[PDB]
């Protein structure tokens, strides 16, 4: 499941967090079994405009 | 006291079922002792624990 | 005010809205402890200090 999101939002991409994307955006079960991936990618998905 | 055996049969039945009952008014560790206040004032994740 | 002269306000005799708070993406940190941030708007309080 693959999405782009800010990097203080990260912590909200876990089982029974609370936030923004958390609840409008992307949810994951209380008894989630699985893991995520994250990592930078300021060189790709940033433009100077 | 002529009548003492069938007396304290009937009060130690009594006693325990008011100890039983006294139990419900201890949390245990929980923040709260009662389970409707628990469920109005926490989400799953926690209120499970 | 200050850390070591934390002004400490008292909230009395009002209703109060939590939507505004939870909903608005200002806070950088919006934590609550002992009770869920989404069911502060079903509670009845007292001794609410800020």
């Amino acid at each position: 499941d693959s999405f782009v999101i800010r990097g203080d939002e990260v912590r909200q991409i876990a089982p029974g967090q609370t936030g923004k994307i958390a609840d409008y955006n992307y949810k994951l079960p209380d008894d989630f079994t699985g893991c995520v991936i994250a990592w930078n990618s300021n060189n790709l998905d940033s433009k100077v405009g | 006291s002529a009548l003492g055996k069938l007396q304290d049969v009937v009060n130690q039945n009594a006693q325990a079922l008011n100890t039983l009952v006294k139990q419900l008014s201890s949390n245990f560790g929980a923040i709260s002792s009662v389970l409707n206040d628990i469920l109005s004032r926490l989400d799953p994740p926690e209120a499970e624990v | 005010a200050s850390v070591y002269a934390w002004n400490r306000k008292r909230i009395s005799n009002c209703v109060a809205d939590y939507s505004v708070l939870y909903n608005s993406a200002s806070f950088s940190t919006f934590k609550c402890y002992g009770v869920s941030p989404t069911k502060l708007n079903d509670l009845c309080f007292t001794n609410v200090y800020a």
